[PDB]
């Protein structure tokens, strides 16, 4: 009602003011973190069936 | 076995722990939880205190009822402090064995007509059936014979009605008592498509039979559930 | 989001909910007062009072249509153009979002 | 020979019109073996069907009656194989395929009991599988029992049971026992859909439940009890052609218009 | 949690004695219970097992007819059924809680003891304030497993009350972390940094894996 | 204020759409994707009772716990398919589980509003409860642990509540949403998290200063499951309306909407592989679907269950997928 959108704004200014970054630097990080980062991942790349603890 | 010692006792703690379950699983499996879902100002509150004061926490959201009846058991779960958005805790009962939907049909409705139309419609509360429940009877002849200005100018279709065939009452209470019947199972039959069938009563305060109102018409779900999966109904 | 911004008896005045932020094509966005539904592209509507006012849909227009015309002075209150979330599913379940 | 011969309750010739019996039999069991055995070919291969303890019994009474009409089948060809014991391999296999049909049968009763009559603590935990404790162990005690007196060397036409109280004492003394049970549950299972049921489509519906019930509890096989009856022998005709394609309308009823393997047909 | 032992010693040779073991404070039915010797001119030597349940009831091959072991879980006590009470069933019998899951800790807590007296994987290792010290005990075999890690229990014990677990290379919650362990399938040992007034005593090796479960001697810390 | 306050959330779209240079599958249109990968279920977890509402795995990679409502929080041994502890819960409706990092501790956050804090590591072998959560005032959707004595709870009043054990009581009380908040996924440096609710906004929090940082609109539904993209600096949000959303922490957008036209179930399940480049969600359908997080691809089915898939988790390891359906099993994949 009111007292419910007296703290709207006040939860709603400090979303406006933020360092929103560049849409596409900031895919680029996400590329970036799975380019990195994709060797230790069990899903991209399928560890052998004899180093993961799922066999038989 | 190739297993060692402390994983030959992590299965024999595990097939222990599914010897719990498997004695949990005859009190899952022997045991119909039951949704109920009166709403404000309806007969839920009561029917709770009736159903199990006939037969066995400052906000908690559900109040567990334990009633047995013919030596079988059910857990009414009313739901209590979940607030009105019922969208997605309402999916949590899709594998109960019905749903005690009470009714105020003294107020009026639309209201419970269109929880009940959202209750059936659901993805996930089709093919589980509404036990429709239709409690406080006493003071909805008082709102049709006895006081008679809650007549049905909220219900157009109303003058386009009469009691077709049906179960001393009064006959326009009779007419009214079912027609808030009527008014569910226009909304109920339209898309049940067989896979859930409402099965509506008549309750009060002093019912006393409302235990035996649900169990006798929780066999016809669980009777209608396996009668389906011999494909004969 | 999910914008849904809405728009001396016997007169009919019909308000315009704007539906924005969504697809509302699957959605079966119907109506609540504070003193009703619709389906997907219309076609299946139900109502409450079942003739005084009509629940017209604009998918293309993305917008829901409530027409009332012989409106008693009890419907005269608050109107929401409320919208039913789970799509493709008549699921139409304080009501505050 | 004709499809009878399990359950003849009369042991003697029927044979100017058993030439007509067995056209009858061996192209029931060619075409039920063809269709309730894909009954179990989309059944086995789909978790989705079997998950109803109804639907995990008729798996049972499926391949209960594809082996009881394929050991038929073969009981010609394990005719031809004139070894002793060639013959005996068959009559021991068609007498354990058809007491477990038999149970099958009775099973599917004493599920129904459960099922739909005691509706409620239905609950036995290993259900399925002490059923075929029931459905394969109890036959397998049972033949075990016929193997043991070993009169008139239990076999022998195509080799069925050739004894007088070994055939009626095991056989039809136990069928009549389970058919008793069957029937029951035919009865009370028809006077509990008339109540959930409460003339085309309402009659025909009452059919299409009546007889996938006579099929499921093999109410047809009681025929040999009206085919004691010394005028009427179109019950023998009526039970090589009711009992045999037992196995197509097993598939026509409760896996056609199941709906829910059309559902699993497609993809 | 209090593992107190209602049996009695001084008993005849050839005695058939039966011993108690009163559980408490702890989900008793939900423990592996065990049976671990200590005779008073030596060190640990394990006698039996019950899991939780009845199944996998284990002996060592010297008790393997002579002692039986049989749990009430309604009365809530372990029961040590000893038969033909001779020479080396003389020992101060422990009691051992022990729950077997994934990230459990085994052997981790232990009974007073009773003081009972008549009238595989042989591992064992050497005898023997504020500095580290190590202990080097050896295997019989391999305890890698393949599967988990090396399956050796490292028990420290006051000389004058009832042994406790240290290591179950993971330390038990009811022993500091100035105690540590390593090893490489064969060889282990336990590598105390700063030993106090609580560390003197008689340390154990006891392996997991062939069911047999032997200790050593131990060092002996004084 | 309502017509005042709108133009300020305008400030926020058209801020956003300042930052709006070039769509992340505009990004990566020239990146190698997963392609279709089969992926196997390694062990069915046979044992619950009923409906597999939320699992949560360890951060040992090994242990995991699943609730299911039947009042059963079962914590499975998943490599070697053992069950290590199963607890009879006193809130029989479990909505949602969340396994503590330390591994001792293990919640089950019932449709009962406790948060029954569950120890397993007690002196005794019975898997006591520490501290039930009393309080909170809708159903607990989500939780997941910070630490031992801390616990972040969604519930299904809109609002989010930081607990602490020890004592018994909510720290903090996040009340951003305007709608019920059906999941929550604690951020790989456990000092942010982000809630997705049924107000179609998933919103990110400091758990600190327990104020909405970020609120990420975009979904046309309810968000029914949420994870974190494992680097911390995004997480993909799964609705109702079968379009899962990769949102971009400090950067207020969505990035990749996960959408197939042939999918109209809700997204009940969302989860992130280690890389975070294999987004895992699990669909109402019966099966998940490993889409790649960055080309936005279909890039694999997971379709082990019978019914909806309502929890989906890829272990700290990233080497398992648990897969808890409303059935009682958990097929754990690769």
């Amino acid at each position: 009602s009111i007292a419910q959108a007296r703290k709207l704004v006040e939860q709603l200014k400090m979303e406006a003011n933020i360092d929103r970054i560049k849409v596409s630097k900031a895919a680029a990080d996400l590329m970036a973190y799975c380019e990195a980062h994709a060797k230790e991942d069990p899903l991209l790349t399928p560890v052998p069936a004899s180093e993961n603890p799922f066999r038989e | 076995c190739t297993l060692s010692a402390e994983d030959k006792a992590a299965v024999e703690r595990s097939k222990m722990i599914e010897k719990q379950l498997q004695k949990d699983k005859q009190v899952y499996r022997a045991t119909h939880r039951l949704l109920l879902l009166g709403a404000d100002n309806s007969g839920k509150s009561t029917i709770v205190k009736q159903m199990r004061i006939y037969h066995v926490v400052k906000t908690s959201g559900i109040f567990e009822t334990k009633f047995q009846v013919d030596k079988v058991n059910f857990h009414m779960f009313d739901v209590g402090a979940q607030r009105d958005e019922r969208r997605k805790w309402i999916q949590c009962f899709n594998d109960v064995t019905a749903i005690i939907f009470v009714v105020d049909s003294s107020d009026y409705l639309q209201e419970a007509l269109n929880d009940f139309k959202s209750i059936w419609n659901n993805r996930w509360l089709r093919t589980i059936s509404v036990i429709l429940f239709l409690n406080k009877q006493d003071l909805l002849a008082e709102k049709v014979l006895a006081g008679k200005s809650k007549i049905e100018d909220y219900f157009p279709e109303f003058a386009r009605y009469t009691t077709p065939e049906d179960a001393g009452e009064d006959p326009r209470v009779t007419r009214a008592k079912y027609f808030i019947r009527d008014e569910f199972l226009r909304i109920s039959t339209a898309s049940g498509d067989g896979r859930h069938y409402c099965y509506p009563h008549f309750t009060c305060s002093v019912d006393t039979e409302n235990a035996r109102r649900i169990f006798n018409d929780c066999r016809d779900i669980i009777q209608r559930m396996h009668l389906r999966q011999y494909e004969l109904l | 989001q999910v914008q849904l911004q809405e728009s001396q008896p016997g007169g009919s005045l019909r308000l315009s909910c704007a539906a924005s932020g969504f697809t509302f094509s699957n959605y079966k966005m119907n109506w609540v007062r504070q003193a009703s539904d619709i389906s997907q592209s219309g076609a299946s509507i139900s109502y409450t009072v079942k003739g005084r006012f009509t629940i017209s849909r604009d998918n293309a227009k993305n917008t829901l249509y409530l027409q009332m015309n012989s409106l008693k002075p009890e419907d005269t209150a608050v109107y929401y153009c409320a919208r039913c979330p789970a799509p493709f599913t008549r699921d139409c379940f304080t009501y505050a979002y | 020979t004709h499809f009878g011969v399990l359950m003849d309750l009369s042991r003697s010739t029927v044979s100017v019109n058993e030439q007509i019996l067995a056209l009858i039999t061996y192209t029931g069991c060619g075409i039920s073996s063809i269709f309730l055995g894909v009954a179990v070919v989309t059944y086995i291969a789909f978790h989705k069907l079997r998950k109803d303890y109804p639907a995990k019994i008729l798996i049972n009474l499926c391949t209960a009656l594809l082996m009881l009409n394929l050991v038929f089948l073969i009981n010609s060809w394990l005719s031809s194989f004139q070894k002793v014991g060639v013959c005996i391999t068959a009559a021991v296999a068609l007498h354990y395929f058809l007491l477990v049909s038999f149970t099958w049968m009775g099973l599917e009763a004493v599920h129904m009991y459960l099922a739909l009559v005691k509706v409620f603590n239905i609950y036995i935990p290993n259900y399925i599988l002490k059923f075929c404790l029931v459905g394969w162990g109890i036959p397998a005690i049972m033949v075990a029992i016929t193997v043991s007196v070993k009169k008139d060397l239990y076999g022998t036409p195509f080799c069925w049971i050739k004894d007088d109280s070994i055939f009626y004492i095991s056989v039809v003394a136990y069928f009549c026992l389970i058919f008793l049970m069957n029937l029951s549950m035919f009865c009370t299972v028809l006077v509990q859909l008339n109540s959930v049921k409460s003339r085309r489509k309402m009659i025909l519906h009452d059919l299409k439940g009546t007889m996938s019930l006579t099929f499921l509890l093999g109410l047809t096989w009681g025929f040999a009890f009206f085919a004691w009856g010394p005028m009427r022998n179109f019950f023998l005709y009526l039970f090589a052609i009711f009992n045999t394609l037992q196995g197509f309308f097993i598939f026509v009823f409760h896996c056609v218009m199941k709906e829910s393997v059309r559902e699993q047909w497609q993809i | 949690v209090q593992l107190v032992e209602s049996g009695g010693g001084l008993v005849q040779p050839g005695g058939s004695r039966k011993l108690s073991c009163s559980a408490s404070g702890f989900a008793f039915s939900s423990f592996g219970m065990h049976w671990v010797r200590q005779a008073p001119e030596k060190g640990l030597e394990w006698v039996a097992y019950i899991s939780s349940g009845s199944g996998t009831i284990y002996y060592a091959d010297t008790v393997k007819g002579r002692f039986t072991i049989s749990r009430d879980d309604p009365k809530n006590t372990l029961f040590l059924q000893m038969t033909s009470l001779r020479s080396e069933d003389t020992a101060m019998y422990y009691c051992v809680r022990s729950i077997y899951y994934y990230g459990s800790s085994p052997f981790d807590f232990w009974g007073q003891g009773t003081t009972l007296t008549v009238s595989d994987i042989v591992m064992t290792q050497a005898t023997s304030p504020g500095e580290s010290v190590s202990i080097s005990c050896r295997s019989s075999k391999s305890l890698l497993h393949s599967n988990g890690n090396t399956y050796l229990y490292w028990f420290l014990q006051r000389p004058g009350q009832s042994p406790q677990l240290l290591i179950y290379s993971n330390l038990a919650s009811g022993v500091p972390d100035r105690f540590s362990g390593s090893g490489s399938g064969t060889a282990f040992t336990l590598t105390i940094s700063r030993l106090e007034a609580e560390d003197v005593g008689v340390y154990y090796c006891m392996q997991h894996l062939e069911y047999p479960l032997t200790f050593g001697a131990g060092t002996k810390l004084e | 204020l309502r017509q005042e306050a709108e133009q300020l959330k305008n400030q926020i779209r058209d801020a956003r759409k300042a930052c709006a240079d070039a769509t992340l599958s505009q990004i990566t249109n020239n990146i190698d994707p997963v392609g279709r990968i089969q992926m196997r279920t390694r062990r069915t977890l046979r044992g619950h009772l009923a409906k597999i509402y939320a699992m949560h795995w360890g951060t040992d990679s090994r242990l995991l716990v699943s609730a299911s409502q039947d009042g059963k929080l079962i914590i499975w041994d998943s490599y070697t398919t053992n069950k290590v502890h199963a607890i009879p819960l006193r809130s029989s409706w479990v909505m949602t589980c969340a396994y503590a990092p330390s591994g001792n501790y293990v919640a089950c956050g019932g449709l009962d509003n406790i948060c029954s804090i569950y120890n397993l590591k007690t002196r005794e072998g019975n898997v006591r409860v520490s501290r039930e959560l009393a309080g909170h005032t809708g159903y607990l959707s989500c939780c997941r642990f910070l630490d031992d004595n801390q616990i972040v709870t969604s519930s299904g009043d809109t609002t989010c509540a930081l607990w602490d054990i020890e004592t018994g009581q909510q720290t903090t009380t996040f009340t951003g949403h305007t709608g019920d908040v059906m999941s929550l996924s604690l951020a790989p440096d456990t000092r942010l998290f982000v809630s997705g609710a049924c107000d179609a906004s998933a919103k990110l929090w400091d758990v600190r200063e327990g104020m909405c940082r970020q609120t990420f609109t975009g979904h046309e539904s309810d968000i029914n499951a949420i994870c974190f993209f494992p680097n911390g600096n995004a997480f993909a949000t799964g609705s109702d309306d079968a379009t899962c959303r990769l949102f971009d922490l400090r950067a207020d957008q969505e990035l990749m909407t996960y959408s197939h036209d042939n999918i109209i179930c809700g997204i009940t399940s969302v989860s992130f592989s280690k890389s975070g480049r294999l987004l895992l969600a699990g669909y109402d359908d019966f099966n998940c679907n490993v889409w790649d997080a960055l080309k936005a691809d279909r890039a694999g089915v997971l379709a082990g269950h019978d019914n909806r898939v309502s929890c989906l988790g890829v272990t700290d390891d990233g080497m398992a997928v648990a897969t808890g359906s409303w059935d009682s099993f958990l097929k754990i994949w690769n």
